[PDB]
RNA sequence: UAGGAUAGUGGCCUACCAUGGUUUCAACGGGUAACGGGGAAUAAGGGUUCGAUUCCGGAGAGGGAGCCUGAGAAACGGCUACCACAUCCAAGGAAGGCAGCAGGCGCGCAAAUUACCCAAUCCUAAUUCAGGGAGGUAGUGACAAUAAAUAACGAUACAGGGCCCAUUCGGGUCUUGUAAUUGGAAUGAGUACAAUGUAAAUACCUUAACGAGGAACAAUUGGAGGGCAAGUCUGGUGCCAGCAGCCGCGGUAAUUCCAGCUCCAAUAGCGUAUAUUAAAGUUGUUGCAGUUAAAAAGCUCGUAGUUGAACUUUGGGCCCGGUUGGCCAACGGGGCCUUUCCUUCUGGCCAGGACUUUUACUUUGAAAAAAUUAGAGUGUUCAAAGCAGGCGUAUUGCUCGAAUAU
């Protein structure tokens, strides 16, 4: 029922956060190969059994 | 005003997008068999799906009722000769099982590792799609080509398109041609 | 070019089209594709029989190559090759001149121009001709 | 029996009374009214296609207070004005008055998505250069 | 009833006469953002939604109407008139019909070339030849559908994990991998001789000569609180901006916003909107609920509707043909006899007569358009497909198909 609201501050947080370059990273491949890259990843080698398998763990 | 071409969907797409134990037996499958998508088991799974949905639709019937006799003697002809269904097992209730892995283990991919000759199921899949292997002297570059029994024992590299022979190739061509070059005149 | 092979395969006599008519499975190991000429000239000194009577046509090459699959005819004579045969054919084997006219649209145009003149026109032409006068 | 015929001679009173409960299903009466040629200010499409006439701030009720970007749209096909959100940090700095937007709804059917009271559709493209290229800079806003 | 009309039946029309005809088993009217069907989507079973659109049938050529010609038209790439548009004009007159092909304007969320050609499929004609925007070819085409590149294999190196052994140094070989050093092989994406393809080409299938080392020839789309696979990492903002299908985040240490890094899911695709199907036993015949959550009429009578007790040749005995499975039982079948019409005569299941309770149910079969679905065969390289194809004396030829089911 309220209809006029500012429309100042728009776009505010987008236009002030600060600008950060994407880092070079060398080339993850595509396809199969991925699927290979990822099968060593969970499967072959698992790494963290910290509990059980933490596919994305921070700096534990 | 013509006549219409037919198609049809080979695959289909699980109902529940995200289960953990659904991932990882794909994965495990992708991974031992070396697939690109998981398309490459849901096509698989519709196979299975068909297959086994016709069997229960032959076992819903008495024995020698003839359409159950001869669509039951011939989808099991039809799963020996691809070498799915075992010798020993052959009759129509042993078609109700029969996993995924057994139609994932007669592609040309995988049986051009197990026939020596490849060494991966990678280097198995990269052999296959260039331009390498011939069956009879079909040079065959589907990795899903799914070979019969009577074809199994021909499996070998191409009268082409080396390591068959009949030219070096053209990175072997240009390091001799840089080989002969530098040292020699 | 390996001393390569001709076969000819289901071969039909034609004694109501005055011809021989054969597929032909060609192979050319380590070779692409031979010809068309001299798979005429290959079949003409197999049939003795004079290769502008001996047409060849279809032939895509296998999947890894090596082999071509096509059709042949082999006629009785080249009076009656120049008497069954499609004409582009005969064009193909120089044996009629591609007879060149103008385009399709070209051609429609002009005989709707001609739908609208009744009779040969002439008078028409010279009727306009006098018509500079008023 | 328990509150239906069952003797192989009353499919009628089946069929009419099935036929009379299926007015209480809602999908039913909206599919069989029209509701989508008459209400509804889309012609029951699925995109429609208006032009800007002014910038709206409308306030979050209850919860999650805010001031949602919204903007008032007269349709091309039916003159209706109707409100509709503009999705993105930003992006009433892309819209202006006069332009012609792109209006889809917000995948909810009708009934006005979240916290926003009354906005039943979304702006899509504006000016033809599709709000999510305008937002990820790959694309630019034309002239006029 | 009689006449007219018609190609012909007929209230089709006219004259005279009669008062009938339909309807709660829904007539009649209304709506249809309704052409009907074969079919399409959805996959327990039952269903539910869709069908303008490749085939069949109908209808229309701007809206109506009238007609000539002909075997056939109420024809519109024929005519006539009226209405609505709309074009040329020397102002008097003339000509019109893209819901054919291409194209344009408009409309809208929404849809291609003013191209080549009769070579194939077939049609037309006085006809072997001519003609065909039917039709085919190509341009555009992420509408859908098929297949599946974006890398593979080493060795060395520190580090493991195994273990022969451990009194105590470590590695050496069976190697899984983390490697910012490295190594030669392999391929098509492209380009291109030629040949093939083709009516002529383009493309495909072949193939010389070029064409892979990261600055490539570099994969995207959506997400990381739960639902729901995947961060409590870092910087920014501070109920602002914004996110969020729903529940919910944001008010200074935000796992949810804006970004970086990492990870996740699908992948040459992925997201969004709307509609519909499953989910949905939330339309319920299968198969819902009705004391209190929504919902038993206040009560009885009562018509159509729906439903409606039991009873009439049961049993026993003989014989014959089988079809599975190990002389044998079982499974069904048929003829006799048990107080037991078989519709009945005539002269050979025929064929003249005389008549006979009627349905519902069910088995079997016919007659059943293709395409589509189901499905048999077949190595389109696989596959979607297609209906092909396979074999020899491959210098003169043999043959299986193109089922079946619903």
């Amino acid at each position: 029922a309220k209809v006029h609201g500012s429309l100042a501050r728009a776009g505010k947080v987008k236009s002030q956060t600060p600008k950060v370059e994407k880092t070079e990273k060398p080339k993850k491949p595509k396809g199969r190969a991925y699927k290979r890259l990822l099968y060593t990843r969970r499967f072959v080698n698992v790494t963290l059994v910290n509990g059980k398998r933490r596919m994305n763990p921070g700096p534990s | 005003p013509r006549a219409p071409r037919t198609y049809s969907k080979t695959y289909s797409t699980p109902k529940r997008p995200y289960e953990s134990s659904r991932l990882d037996a794909e994965l495990k499958l992708a991974g031992e068999f070396g697939l690109k998508n998981k398309k490459e088991i849901y096509r698989i799974s519709f196979q299975l799906s068909k297959i086994r949905r016709a069997a229960r639709d032959l076992l819903t019937r008495d024995e020698k009722d003839p359409k159950r006799l001869f669509e039951g003697n011939a989808l099991i002809r039809r799963l020996v000769r691809v070498g799915v269904l075992s010798e020993d097992k052959k009759k129509l209730d042993y078609v109700l099982a029969l996993k995924v892995e057994d139609f994932l283990e007669r592609r040309l991919q995988t049986q051009v590792y197990k026939l020596g000759l490849a060494k991966s199921v990678h280097h198995a899949r990269v052999l296959i799609t260039q331009r390498h292997i011939a069956v009879g002297k079909q040079i065959v570059n589907i990795p899903s080509f799914m070979v019969r029994l009577d074809s199994e024992k021909h499996i070998d590299f191409a009268p082409t398109s080396p390591f068959g022979g009949a030219r070096p190739g053209r990175v072997a061509r240009r390091n001799a041609a840089r080989k002969a070059e530098a040292s020699g005149e | 070019s390996d001393a390569v092979t001709i076969r000819t395969r289901k071969v039909i006599s034609n004694p109501l089209l005055a011809r021989k008519q054969f597929v032909v499975d060609v192979l050319h190991p380590n070779r692409a594709n031979v010809s068309k000429d001299e798979l005429r000239e290959k079949l003409a000194e197999v049939y003795k029989a004079e290769k502008d009577a001996v047409s060849v046509f279809g032939f895509r090459t296998q999947f890894g190559g090596g082999k071509s699959v096509g059709f042949g005819l082999v006629y009785n004579s080249v009076a009656e090759a120049k008497k069954f045969e499609p004409t582009y054919r005969l064009v193909r084997y120089g044996l009629a001149e591609k007879v060149e006219k103008a385009s399709r649209q070209q051609r429609k145009q002009k005989k709707n121009r001609d739908k609208k003149i009744f009779g040969t026109g002439k008078r028409l032409a010279k009727k306009v001709a006098r018509r500079n006068a008023d | 029996g328990k509150g239906k015929p069952r003797g192989l001679n009353s499919a009628r009173k089946l069929r009419v009374h099935r036929r009379n409960n299926r007015w209480a299903e809602n999908n039913y009466k909206k599919r069989l009214l029209g509701t989508a040629f008459k209400s509804s200010p889309f012609g029951g499409s699925s995109h429609a296609k208006g032009i800007v006439l002014e910038k709206l701030g409308i306030e979050s009720k209850q919860p999650n207070s805010a001031i949602r970007k919204c903007v008032r749209v007269q349709l091309i096909k039916n003159g209706k004005k109707v409100t509709a959100f503009v999705p993105n940090d930003g992006c009433l700095n892309f819209v202006d008055e006069n332009d012609e937007v792109l209006l889809a709804g917000f995948g909810r059917k009708g009934k006005a998505k979240g916290d926003i009271p009354g906005v039943r559709f979304k702006v899509v493209k504006v000016s033809g250069v599709s709000l999510l290229a305008l937002w990820k800079e790959k694309k630019e806003k034309p002239r006029s």
